[PDB]
């Protein structure tokens, strides 16, 4: 405590007055939370065109990738909300569509590079060209080199899509992208989703891929095994009319 | 090149980083020491680290040389003393910052704390 | 200036520090929920005619 | 809340434990002390 | 003090305890729409009000329209609701 | 037409909404 | 229960040396035969309280 | 506005380094925001320190606090 | 007020082993 | 000892910290400098700059970082998720029945073969 006095007094008087002034602050009414709680609970009528934003279905609702038409429909309400009475430039929808396409392509490319190998070669018309490609194993690289050498002699010919037999064989095995790959790829980095926490949280909090189907597959603890794991090889009363009411409601919902 | 042959020849590519440092940082990152993990793998990881550091150093030297022969150091890289001795090249903070900004790092600081 | 009083006041002032924000901190949720809620609220506003009609009233005993 | 005990210094109490019959409590703190508390004091004989 | 509900609440207990009291809501079901007793318009099964039908199927209080219900003073029985359904659909 | 009577049970979301509404209702 | 004072108890203390402030947790087995401490260097160390 | 622990003169110096001239209102806003951010970082650092049964603030705790807030690391 | 608004009305092997352990 | 460095020290001392580590206050000062520089550059690029520019720059920055702090009721701390969405997820998860177990397996079972570290040597 004795050294506390010296430490305090080492400061200049002006700084001490500045610090002491804090006592006049009007505490923390946090009245700014009022608007948040309310949200969570001659002349032009600018409020009749903003409400049109919800008429158009979302991409997930319909299943159609957004295009120029949907983006054009969505543009105006945002402009009216922000106070841009004039509107938007004629050629903005195409720009927005191109930007969205580029963003999605970049994200999907980021996810694929960290979980796939033995991609199509760079002989011509296929592969990734000047972009970032996947890794190559020893055996596949050897076979690809041999086939590329052979094709120059005319012994072998490409398939319909321009893939040599080895490349088509390799591409045959690969299956569709799943959620385990996405989860693994999200451990390495952000994959461009640094600004969408909801998507990442939805990925993390979901069921593990392939768990609902195999809901009753178990192992056992057994130290005798190499790894300690032993793999096994009133009217209309509800209590009586509930079924009929449920059936009619199910038919109604369809 | 092949992974098997490279691993076998790893005896001739041992980096300059001691074994104690490799064990310490491998254990910090979650990998047991060499007695349980092939020494070749530890040597390979240390070699990769050495290559990365060497590339950073080369870029820093390249940045430093051009500056040698308006004429005011960029703000945000406070560091240094009197200015060294003789006409020797000195690893200052500006070259390191400019070099590592290519790798995604940021080493900005303050000069006069007031 | 009484040194003990000044230091006690300074420490008391610092102990109660509580900085305030400049802009509110955002809260995130899926778009689908917001869109569905907006549509439902608009439909209810239309049906109830701005709250001037109570479509939830009950007459009798069923 | 039944009652509040007191005596430990500032800094924290990382752990607690109860007796076998749930009549004694022992707490160790970051101020380098161990203390034993009596949940129910004996009835005064007047 | 108020009587507290049992561990598990079932329709029989609530209906028996509050028998002879007005129902909370009245709903009429048609081929492709439904409405309330004093309501003049209608709601489609494909409209945003499908949440009410889903709640009715699942037997859960519709928290989304809580303020609208509170405005109308709908009666609550031990925190639950009693709903009367008329089936004109058939 | 057939007449039915059913009961709807409460949930935690209901209580959360009740408290939230009470928070922002002027007296 | 009337009059008197509380119960008397004993205590055995196990001390750890040369930690250098890199210990984050502790635990005893239910029968007091092993002790584990988690460190700030991401590893865990398990001892035997009798030295066997 | 409220009373600021952060002295706006540091904000003025930083602006001068970038060849920018600031009025009083933007200076006050920036100083208040920086004060709030420092408060947030201190809160997180103390959370991490208390989680480990200690009463000694080290640099590892501050680094972890920065990590959880998605801020570029300081080396 | 809230409570009113919600309508709240006013086998042998075990014994063998135990006996051996006691013996 | 520079200024604000004897004040951050006192602020931390007044909140329980009974020890320290030199160069911590230096770290905090450098962090404040870097944050100020980034925000100022963003504001300058946005628009002499008004207070609206600073507010917009901070609002844009808050979109992808500083999602923490000690916020309380409906304060965007601890990740920033809304309580209603988390309640929805909790309702969905808390619907299924608890797994069935027998006394002969109470402590020896493990997840499926796909979620275990079998053969990683």
């Amino acid at each position: 405590e004795r050294r506390l006095k010296g430490e305090v007094m080492q400061l200049p008087a002006r700084d001490r007055r500045r610090i002491k002034e804090l006592a006049h602050n009007d505490f923390d009414p946090y009245d700014a939370l009022a608007n948040v709680l309310m949200e969570h609970a001659l002349k032009m009528n600018f409020d009749l065109e903003i409400r049109k934003r919800y008429a158009q279905p979302l991409a997930v609702e319909s299943g159609e990738f957004p295009d120029t038409s949907n983006i054009e429909s969505r543009m105006l309400p945002f402009c009216y909300e922000a106070g841009l009475s004039s509107g938007h430039a004629p050629d903005a929808a195409q720009f927005m569509s191109i930007a969205t396409e580029t963003f999605i392509k970049e994200v999907m490319s980021a996810i694929f590079s960290r979980t796939r190998s033995n991609g199509p070669g760079d002989s011509g018309s296929a592969g990734f060209g000047l972009g970032s490609g996947w890794i190559q194993t020893h055996r596949y690289r050897k076979q690809l080199a041999k086939e590329e050498e052979a094709f120059q002699r005319g012994e072998i010919s490409r398939d319909k899509m321009g893939l040599l037999p080895v490349e088509a064989k390799a591409a045959s095995e690969r299956g569709p992208l799943g959620m385990a790959d996405v989860r693994l790829a999200l451990e390495m980095g952000d994959c461009g989703l640094a600004g969408f926490p909801v998507i990442v949280k939805s990925v993390i909090y979901g069921w593990r891929e392939g768990e609902l189907e195999n809901w009753e597959d178990y192992t056992y603890v057994d130290p005798s095994r190499p790894d300690g794991i032993a793999i096994p090889s009133w009217e209309g009363a509800e209590p009586e009319t509930s079924d009929l009411l449920n059936a009619v409601l199910d038919s109604c919902l369809a | 090149a092949s992974l098997r042959e490279f691993l076998n020849k790893m005896d001739d590519y041992a980096p300059i980083i001691p074994d104690a440092v490799t064990n310490y940082y491998m254990t910090r990152a979650g990998l047991p020491p060499p007695p349980q993990t092939d020494i070749r793998l530890a040597r390979l990881l240390a070699l990769a680290t050495q290559k990365f550091i060497a590339d950073i150093a080369a870029d820093a030297y390249q940045y430093s040389r051009i500056r040698a022969s308006l004429g005011i150091q960029r703000p945000g890289y406070g560091g240094g003393g009197q200015g060294g001795s003789q006409n020797r090249t000195v690893l200052t903070m500006e070259d390191l910052g400019m070099a590592v900004s290519e790798f995604g790092v940021n080493v900005k600081r303050s000069e006069f704390y007031r | 200036v009484d040194s003990d009083e000044e230091t006690a006041a300074v420490m008391s002032a610092l102990a109660n520090w509580n900085p305030q924000p400049v802009v509110p901190q955002p809260v995130f949720a899926p778009l689908k929920r917001q869109y569905q809620l907006a549509r439902l609220h608009e439909q209810l506003q239309a049906a109830t005619n701005g709250g001037r009609t109570n479509i939830f009233k009950v007459v009798g005993f069923g | 809340l039944i009652k509040k005990c007191r005596g430990h210094g500032k800094g924290g109490i990382p752990s607690l434990s109860f007796s076998a019959e749930s009549n004694v409590l022992v707490s160790g703190g970051l101020d380098c002390t161990v203390r034993v508390w009596d949940i129910e004091l004996p009835a005064d004989p007047n | 003090t108020f009587d507290a509900p049992p561990y598990v609440i079932t329709p029989e207990y609530i209906l028996k305890k509050f028998a002879g009291h007005p129902p909370s809501l009245i709903v009429h079901l048609y081929q492709n729409h439904f409405r309330f007793d004093q309501q003049e318009g209608m709601f489609q099964y494909k409209s945003p009000m499908r949440i009410f039908i889903e709640h009715l199927r699942n037997r859960t209080v519709p928290h989304e329209i809580m303020e609208y219900l509170i405005q109308g003073g709908v009666p609550f029985y031990e925190g639950c609701l009693i709903v009367q359904v008329f089936d004109h659909r058939t | 037409p057939t007449v039915y009577t059913v009961v709807l049970m409460p949930t935690a979301q209901a209580l959360h909404t009740d408290l939230l509404l009470k928070t922002v209702t002027p007296r | 229960r009337t009059g008197g004072i509380g119960i008397p108890v004993s205590a055995c203390m196990f001390t750890f040396h040369n930690t250098l402030g890199t210990v984050s947790c502790m635990d005893f087995s239910n029968d007091h035969k092993l002790v584990a401490v988690g460190t700030m260097d991401s590893y865990i160390r398990v001892w035997s309280l009798d030295g066997k | 506005g409220p009373k600021l622990l952060w002295n706006p003169e540091n904000v003025r110096d930083v602006a001068d380094a970038l060849g920018i001239t600031l009025s009083e209102e933007p200076l006050r806003l920036l100083a208040q925001d920086v004060e709030y951010r420092i408060g947030q970082v201190i809160v997180e650092s103390l959370r991490f320190m208390r989680a480990a049964n200690r009463t000694t603030l080290t640099v590892q705790d501050v680094s972890l606090a920065l990590r959880v807030l998605d801020v570029e690391p300081l080396y | 007020d809230y409570l009113k608004k919600k309508g709240f009305t006013r086998k042998y092997l075990k014994a063998f082993l135990l006996l051996k352990n006691w013996i | 000892r520079p200024r604000d460095a004897r004040t951050l020290e006192l602020l931390l001392t007044a909140q329980g910290v009974t020890s320290f580590e030199p160069r911590v206050s230096q770290l905090l000062l450098d962090f404040a400098y870097r944050h100020t520089a980034a925000v100022l550059s963003d504001a300058l690029h946005l628009s002499s700059i008004t207070a609206n520019a600073v507010a917009l720059a901070i609002s844009s920055r808050l979109g992808y970082q500083f999602r923490g702090g000690g916020g309380g009721y409906y304060g965007g701390g601890g990740g920033g998720a809304s309580k209603d969405w988390m309640l929805e997820l909790a309702r969905e998860r808390n619907k299924v029945a608890l797994p069935r177990v027998l006394p002969s397996e109470w402590g020896v079972r493990l997840p499926g073969e796909r979620f275990v570290l079998s053969g990683v040597s």
